[PDB]
């Protein structure tokens, strides 16, 4: 399932994720790929503010989704 | 008017220009600039971009537009086309990539002396705008990072006060280097396509096809061209439509599986429309030209032209942002994964060796696996006739063995050659009881035996039973993978079929004729 | 009693009976039958499906049978044909689909209001029997799912007991849209093949083909026509041969085709007429826009055969040049004016000859095909649309000069076409679907209002004076320089493998045996 | 008239029927009352398996017999 | 190349894979032409059920072979 | 001819332009003091939209001519 992740600046990554996934596996990634710490990424879907803990699935994260970056 | 949503990979202008562009072309608005030479051009690079595009015109655009109706396939078909089309409409970048280094300097000269992380850096303006996308884009650790690094390093040398002028004659006079090399690798971006867009970076296109793209309805009443209507909230592209949006999008559903990277690389082949034909004119060929073992001109062997054949699709491919042939090629053979810029560097006229050694061992596995598939499933028990048995190039060529021609049991070209087991199996036959045209009676047999073990029934032998381990067949098999091979034609046949190409064979002899055509 | 096994791609049955009755046809059991209306239909089908079946005959058609003898090539170029001679058998489709419809609704009414999906529904009866085949084989995006989804709808008004005569009635009074459009996807699924089939589905057919059908050796005592004996273990049908005549007439050539089953029941490929791998022709392009010297196909295509013809002649043969012969009288007894050419520089006089047949040549094939391909086909006219001529033929509509130039379409400036295309209301033509007008149209222009389009036949004669056969007549003529696509229908007669490079092909060449 | 078909489920139905009904017509009646389809039908009165275009008559089927319904197998 | 696959009722349909595509895959594209969720898939091919992670030519499962789909729990 | 550019923060740019120049140089002008790239600039005067091809004159900017610069979003 490939989610994206779109910053401020209308720049978006791809991310291969399963819905059981939770929030912070998915910041872990962005932190691999951009360097950003889950502690100054905050995410954001559907204007929800999402946390760590609860799951994509959960969320309503579905097949090409895009999630918010911001610091 | 009804708001279409736009998928968000992060090309989602383009894929909103897609869909507007898409009603607009079906809705007939357009036809008078059929002939034009950016509707021209966007018939090439569309083209270029799906191989069962045949009648290469309007008629079959509207074709394809009308049956791939769903919104995202419309994005996976036309999106990387016009991607593809607006980089022949790019005029200024070195003034851009000089632009975006400037900005990164001088709103960051001391967090890149502080060594501050890239996600550190300030890259916004005062006006909300983005100071440096194209660099943003690029992978941090084989980029950004380094990119901080050669900044400081060139850094030492600035000596005036830090203004946004000042900093763009310095970049110009001790970057020189460092903005080419970063030129070069933007304009090589896999992920370009992701980074964020402005309407204006498609003017150039977008005047070419006479069309105004209208950005959160700010119009221009004085701007009569036919526009597209965009609606940008949260940094996302949308598609306004008008009555159009109903009669020609979302009539059927979603008939494509594919990913938008590998739309952009056109990995699969979108197939057409059922109403025409395929003229595989231009479905990729490799040509080869036989010498002889007597005269052998150059004396390659058939992986070296093989691989040579393939590895000019490559750049050939390249040339209009796909890479088909390579992704194939990594689809047989993982190790071939990181080798991309390696082959399009590859001078054809004097082609780098250890990388060719490297791409022929991929292809005598990838023909060994193919040619050891068909072997098993060709000795599946059909008939008494084994038709299919007798046919096997590789059952000819144990069978070549029986005729004792040396010019059928070279070591270089048949990997039973000089198989003692076989041989000795061989000796031990009445040749007397062997009448001509009847070998196979006593050949079949053996070759089975051989293969399977002298337990198991030729009658018997499904997909399931599996080859004695010690099969001399095997390893006798086992020699196409070998140096000393240099293969025929026969073991090209295989990899024809695994990278889907159409191959090609001149005689040493052969004429070709040229000729003017559509 | 061997089991010769067929593909299992849905349609077994036919792939299965095509070889039986293959191995009937060529063992002359059915050399009496052969007269009759049926194997008439089975022949005339054979012709239709194969645009390369030249005489149409079945001294043809045995000749195709031994040629492609493998099993797979069997059932590739006759599976097709009997399951298009199946359908001129068929007779109520329209209650057919009523009772699969309603068999859906009665054994799922409470599973289709509960949202349940197609796969959780109960598709099999108490004995075994399917329920709905042909309604589960369309596709389930397009088509499955959203009718559950109307059927959730209208069941809002059911207001009956649950019975099956009831719903049948229901479904008479509020479906009777639904059951129409159901019945036009599903006689013209492109994949009918697939959906799994029983033996008396194809009575009719057999019945006039004078054949039984055993399954599992369940025989009619009463029975006394030649049988084909089909062995049904897991859903699929295999056919029972006897050892002896297994070998003579099944696997007697190695496999030849390569080709999936759905090209070959759609036509896509054609198969090549068997001949008695070959020589080659090379030709490599040039644009418009960057000629070499500025060669036409016709003369590029006449080298190749002159090389092959005096290449042939060093070990004494003239095959070629008699192939040539037998297609053109106009040049029997100059092979060796042809063998005393300098290729080099080759006689004008000659050449221009040598073009001109080629030219007429071509006409033959693109004329004989084009006339298969305007047969009736119960409103599919998907090969035509495919036609390299009807793809000339409609580049005019949108006129983009590249497509109408006049040394490489035909129909470039013909104006009796170019006026009717011009006067047809464009509002009407639903974008995407002008071939909805082109082809009738076309239709039109080739056969005239005299014979109505469903009656079309191999047979048909094209009117005269028409402006489709006039504007063809420019493929003789000498100022039609032809593209790849004439030079196919050349390489179809002269038993040559085409090869055209293009501008920029490498060439590489290897060590080979 | 009235008459019996049994087959391998046990169960046994019912069908009114007159002599002058054809096979086809009995199967049609079958797959009205269950929803079997004729395609996958075969009707078998005396070890015989009976023909559609016959009647009933041509068989001696006659008032409260019984038939054996037997599935076709498809593949 | 082209696989097929054989329902009860005798329906076959066709899939296209390569030879190295998994069990897991070949599942997932039957769950996207007919709905059944993979963990409802149950393959066979020779009599053989066909386990996940285990590659089609582990099976050697040639072109134009015939899976056998059945329903699970 | 010395002209102003004004932002809806209200801070306002002083440019040294001619009007022989083009609304596409008055963009790189920008560009070089600001730092804003052209292609997320909009240049609005009397309520117009400006075309990069056109001239000051075209247009009729006087000196000390006011035009105002807008955002153009990206995506």
């Amino acid at each position: 399932m490939q989610i994206f992740v779109k910053t401020l600046t209308g720049k978006t990554i791809t991310l291969e994720v399963e819905p059981s996934d939770t929030i912070e596996n998915v910041k872990a990634k962005i932190q691999d790929k951009e360097g950003i710490p889950p502690d100054q990424q905050r995410l954001i879907f559907a204007g929800k503010q999402l946390e760590d803990g609860r799951t994509l699935s959960d969320y309503n994260i579905q097949k090409e989704s895009t999630l918010h970056l911001v610091l | 008017a009804k708001t279409i949503k736009a998928t968000g990979d992060g090309a989602c202008l383009f894929n909103a220009v897609s869909i507007g562009l898409s009603v607009e072309i079906l809705s007939g608005r357009l036809d008078s600039q059929l002939d034009t030479p950016g509707y021209q051009a966007l018939l090439d690079e569309f083209a270029k971009h799906h191989p069962q595009f045949n009648p290469k015109s309007w008629k079959t655009l509207k074709e394809w537009l009308a049956y791939y109706n769903d919104t995202r396939d419309i994005e996976l078909i036309l999106a990387p086309v016009l991607f593809n089309l607006n980089q022949k409409y790019q005029d200024h970048l070195d003034e851009e990539i000089l632009n975006e280094l400037t900005n990164l300097v001088w709103k960051n000269k001391a967090n890149i002396e502080n060594g501050q992380a890239w996600f550190q850096l300030q890259n916004t303006g005062d006006l909300g705008e983005a100071l440096f996308p194209k660099l943003e884009n690029l992978d941090l650790k084989k980029d950004r990072a380094p990119l901080l690094d050669k900044l400081r390093e060139i850094l030492k040398d600035y000596k005036l006060e830090l203004t946004r002028e000042n900093v763009k004659q310095f970049l110009t006079e001790k970057a020189k280097e460092l903005l080419s090399a970063l030129k070069k690798k933007i304009s090589s971006d896999p992920h370009a396509f992701q980074r964020g867009y402005s309407c204006d970076e498609l003017k150039g296109m977008t005047d070419a096809l006479a069309i105004s793209l209208v950005e959160n309805r700010e119009e221009d009443i004085t701007d009569n061209r036919i526009k597209i209507r965009l609606e940008n909230q949260e940094e996302h592209w949308n598609v306004l439509c008008n009555e159009d949006s109903e009669r020609f999008l979302d009539s059927t559903p979603s008939r494509l599986k594919m990913t938008s990277l590998e739309a952009y690389r056109g990995d699969k082949q979108v197939s057409a429309p059922t109403s025409e034909q395929l003229d595989l004119i231009e479905e990729p060929g490799v040509f080869l030209r036989e010498r002889t073992i007597d005269n052998p001109g150059l004396g390659n062997c058939a992986f070296y032209a093989f691989a040579i054949g393939l590895v000019n699709i490559i750049q050939e491919e390249a040339k209009y942002n796909r890479r088909t042939m390579f992704d194939r090629w990594v689809g047989l053979d993982r190790s071939i994964s990181g080798q991309y810029d390696e082959i399009l560097k590859l001078n054809l006229e004097d082609p780098d060796k250890e990388l060719l050694d490297r791409l022929q061992s991929s292809l005598r596995i990838v023909t060994y696996q193919y040619q050891i598939r068909e072997l098993r499933n060709v000795c599946v028990f059909r008939n008494g006739n084994y038709n299919r048995l007798t046919g096997n190039s590789n059952f000819v060529n144990f069978a070549a063995l029986y005729y004792g021609d040396p010019l059928d049991t070279d070591s270089r070209f048949n990997p039973f050659a000089d198989s003692v087991p076989i041989l000795i199996k061989m000796a031990n036959i009445d040749r007397d009881s062997v009448h001509p045209g009847h070998e196979n009676d006593v050949l079949v047999p053996l070759f089975l035996d051989l293969l399977y073990g002298d337990t198991t029934n030729p009658a018997d032998i499904t997909l399931e039973t599996e080859p004695k381990s010690d099969s001399p067949i095997i390893t006798a098999m086992n020699n196409i993978t070998q140096d000393f091979f240099w293969g025929t034609h026969l073991d090209l046949n295989y990899l024809a079929e695994a990278f889907e190409v159409n191959l090609h064979v001149l005689r040493n002899n052969s004429p070709i004729q040229e000729f003017v055509d559509i």
